């Protein structure tokens, strides 16, 4: 209808003792302005004029005593929307026979009704954010109900036993009912369409089974005490099923594989999940399948081969995992992410078109001779073990190595390793020197090597990132090589002041004055910048850093262009007493002095302090 | 071209163009809204950016979040998250928005951000905005506990209970403010002054001393609300 939009400017109409009070089907109020009582004559409280569409927008800590007098005396209240109700219970004079919608999206209710009332034609009931609600009414005789959205009702201890009789329910949003401890059995014909139980930190029991012919979503994203899961009968058209962080889940319903249209399954955090059901392979179009931190998952079923569409198989921290299925060829597998699976003890050979193979922390210790039959691997990462020399077929395919803490010396045969693009040392507390590395190298993350004083290489990859965090022991010829290696990316080093080789130093700030070495006979000029960070609270794990660069001339005013114009690295560490270097490229500048302003994106994480540069 | 190709080329151009801070704060919201228009975009672009050369990630959402944060800064992403909240939580748009927001939260956790870094990234300039639900829920998502989020907001105010109480009282006026959470924050402040064995009635004069960027200087020292309540809740 055309709503009577009024804000305290309809309350004067109702004071009139004429019949003008009657014949108001719809009322729409907005009570943002605070007042305890509307200025209404006591004679208008006697008049029994009815409303059918009531839309009131309440105010916090403003219990309108008179407004409740006129509203709930209306016999045929078809609709009701009272945000911020601000009363303990609905008045006892309420007649809800013709109620079709109910909506109290913020409230201080504690129990709606005293007894079993008639709800013959109620079709919607939104009671969201009613943090003080204690119990729902007797929802029997509410057959035509469709939705029941109890979102974020913290204090709701238990759902009514009469939920079984809501034979028309479609949506049941119980999002963050942190105190609900049991979901009652629903019935044989309800056919919920959206069963949302996202953050029920104290939910324990669930229905033994629910009809699921028309079911699309079923979310339990932090239910930490759900012991088992109701059987999903048909699930012909599930769209979403996520059980993130659902610990204490011991098994899975054997009918979970009936969901033949599901395309993404997420079980991250599902600790104490012993084994997947044998019907998993029944799923079709299952493209993405996350498992992470799934301890006690001791085996992975061999029915996977039926999937034929799996693309991503993430498996991190699966400590107890022992044996992957054998003699399968996943046709469309793309990445096998098996990191920190301590007890793998056997190479993963479950496909032939894998492109990203991540095997770090696994106690694998062999490589099969069958890999030359595989498709080329764009990323094959395995943590180094001593008995790797016996596999010449594994050296030319490998891409990333990872030396462990207890490595006495990097083997000299690393130079033979052809397609190597990274070498990460993780707190190599007993090391001395690094040998010559293959020229395909593009990353060198010496994380916290206590003693790595010697570098005996000459890197010649134009895009190499020589990060040496917290690696203090280093002879000056090593520190010279790290700084003076020509690379278009960053370079880390432990230091306390910007070195002397960067002549044109400047104080802590974003204003560098440099002078051109000569009349610019070469058109282009090359600059090597150095940067420290302002000492400020630094998290032990700060791992993101980006830099902006702007060059402007002061002798003649013009914003000279810069070719790199930014350096970004999402793997570099952010540490206080460390030196960051990079490269700069410029045009042919008609001037003779330039100003460099090395700002930094994300000024809330790290700011650039001392920074001096040089010209090559 | 199609929607996916157009949005990918837009993101790439924005990333490499080195645009102004206000320009990025304006374009991030447009791109962000384009992302959640249909439910087949986040997955497809996440899959495209997963396979592209670069660092290796664990999920598609992490790849998309990494590219978005790299293109538009940490503050731009938070701006887009706070100002693009759909109405119905059970819609498709709200589902896509929650996917993006959770991906960004996990991105920030994976880089070892503290509570202060997250708060300074969310920080808009008005002290009342930290208690709006669309920002408080994201902050709790990033710090995993309401106590830590409240402590972070308290420390961002220079450990000043006057400014904190002024902000909470202003957040009480908000129309869609989850009053349970606001009383949770107020109760947390009362508690942290309570178990400290600081049950002095001087809480009134401590507030008066701590009161006079800038903020509304509560003159309403709530001699009962912010005093008698502390008086009879504990000791």
């Amino acid at each position: 209808h055309q709503l009577l939009v009024g804000e305290r400017d309809i309350c004067e109409v109702l004071n009139d003792d004429t019949i003008d009070s009657r014949r108001f089907i719809g009322i729409n109020l907005d009570l943002y302005k605070n007042v305890e009582e509307l200025n209404i004559s006591e004679k208008a409280l006697e008049r029994i004029h009815d409303f059918q569409f009531v839309r009131i927008n309440g105010k916090n800590h403003a219990l309108h005593e008179r407004l409740q007098g006129l509203i709930y005396q209306s016999p045929q209240i078809r609709s009701l929307h009272w945000k911020c109700y601000q009363n303990i219970c609905l008045p006892s004079t309420f007649n809800s026979e013709f109620l079709v919608e109910l909506d109290m999206s913020f409230s201080k209710l504690q129990k709606l009704w005293e007894g079993t009332k008639q709800l013959r034609n109620l079709k919607w009931m939104d009671l969201s954010y009613s943090s003080y609600l204690k119990e729902l009414p007797n929802l029997s005789t509410a057959t035509n109900l469709e939705e029941l959205k109890l979102r974020n009702c913290s204090s709701l201890v238990e759902l009514p036993s009469s939920i079984e009789k809501l034979t028309s329910l479609q949506i049941l949003d119980l999002h963050r009912c942190s105190s609900l401890v049991e979901l009652p059995s629903f019935g044989n014909a309800t056919k919920l369409e959206i069963l949302n139980l996202e953050n029920c930190s104290s939910l324990v029991k669930l229905p033994p089974s629910i009809n699921a012919n028309n079911l699309q979503e079923l979310s339990l994203t932090n239910c930490s005490r759900v012991v088992e899961l109701p059987a999903i009968e048909n699930a012909t058209n599930l769209w979403k099923l996520n059980l993130l962080n659902c610990s204490s889940l011991i098994e899975l319903p054997l009918s979970i594989g009936t969901a033949t249209n599901l395309k993404h399954l997420d079980f991250r955090g599902c600790s104490s999940l012993v084994k997947l059901p044998s019907s998993i392979g029944d799923m079709t179009n299952l493209e993405v399948f996350y498992l992470s931190n799934c301890s006690n998952l001791v085996e992975l079923p061999s029915s996977i081969g039926n999937l034929r569409k799996l693309t991503l198989l993430l498996m991190r921290g699966c400590s107890k995992l022992e044996t992957l299925p054998t003699n399968i060829n996943l046709k469309s597998l793309h990445t096998l992410n098996l990191i920190d699976c301590s007890r793998l003890k056997s190479f993963p050979e479950i496909s032939t078109h894998i492109k990203y193979l991540r095997l770090i922390g696994t106690a694998i210790k062999e490589v099969p001779l069958s890999i030359m039959s595989w498709s080329p691997l764009a990323h094959f990462q395995i943590s180094y073990f001593e008995s790797l020399k016996e596999f010449p077929h594994a050296l030319d395919i490998i891409t990333e190595l990872q030396l462990s803490k207890d490595i006495q010396e990097v083997p000299p045969w690393v130079k033979r390793m052809s397609r190597l693009r990274a070498l990460r040392l993780n707190n190599c507390n007993n090391l001395v020197s690094l040998p010559q590395l293959p020229d395909s190298l593009a990353y060198l993350y010496a994380d916290n090597c206590k003693s790595l004083e010697r570098l005996d290489c000459c890197f010649n990859n134009p895009e190499i990132r020589l990060y040496f965090p917290k690696c203090f022991k280093l002879n000056q010829e090593a520190r010279d090589l790290i700084m003076h290696t020509s690379t278009r990316n960053f370079a880390m080093l432990p230091g306390t002041q910007v070195p002397a080789c960067f002549n044109h130093r400047a104080t802590s700030g974003d204003s560098l004055k440099i002078k051109l070495k000569e009349s610019p006979l070469p058109t282009t000029l090359t600059f090597k910048a150095c940067i420290m960070l302002v000492n400020e609270e630094m998290s032990y794990d700060l791992k993101s850093m980006s830099v902006d660069i702007v060059i402007r001339d002061e002798q003649n005013d013009l914003k000279v262009q810069c070719t790199p114009s930014y350096h970004q690295c999402t793997e570099i560490y952010v540490l206080t007493e460390h030196i960051y270097t990079f490269e700069l490229e410029v045009e042919e500048v008609t001037s003779t002095e330039l100003v460099f302003e090395f700002t930094s994106v994300n000024e809330s994480i790290c700011k650039i302090g001392e920074c001096g540069i040089l010209q090559r | 071209p199609s929607a996916v190709e157009a949005l990918i080329e837009t993101i790439d151009r924005h990333g490499r163009v080195s645009l102004n801070d206000e320009a990025k704060m304006k374009k991030v919201v447009r791109t962000w809204k384009k992302l959640i228009e249909r439910d087949d975009l986040i997955g497809e672009i996440g899959k495209h950016y997963f396979e592209a050369p670069g660092p290796l990630h664990d999920t598609y959402d992490e790849a998309l979040a990494t590219r978005l944060v790299t293109t538009y800064s940490d503050r731009g992403v938070a701006r887009a998250i706070l100002h693009t909240r759909p109405s119905d939580p059970l819609s498709k748009k709200a589902g896509q928005a929650h996917r993006l927001e959770e991906a960004v939260a996990s991105l920030w956790k994976g880089r070892g951000y503290t509570s202060d870094n997250v708060v300074s990234s969310i920080a808009t300039g008005h002290d009342v905005d930290f208690f709006a639900p669309t920002a408080f829920t994201f902050l709790v998502k990033c710090v995993e506990s309401e106590d830590d989020a409240n402590n972070a907001i308290f420390e961002y105010f220079g450990s000043n209970p006057s400014r904190y109480f002024s902000a909470v009282l202003h957040a009480m006026e908000k129309p869609d403010a989850d009053s349970r959470v606001l009383e949770s924050s107020k109760k947390w402040m009362f508690q942290c002054y309570a178990q400290k064995q600081f049950p002095t009635p001087v809480f009134e004069r401590t507030l008066a001393a701590y009161q006079s960027n800038h903020y509304e200087k509560l003159s309403l020292s709530q001699i009962e609300e912010l005093v008698e309540e502390y008086s009879r809740i504990y000791s």
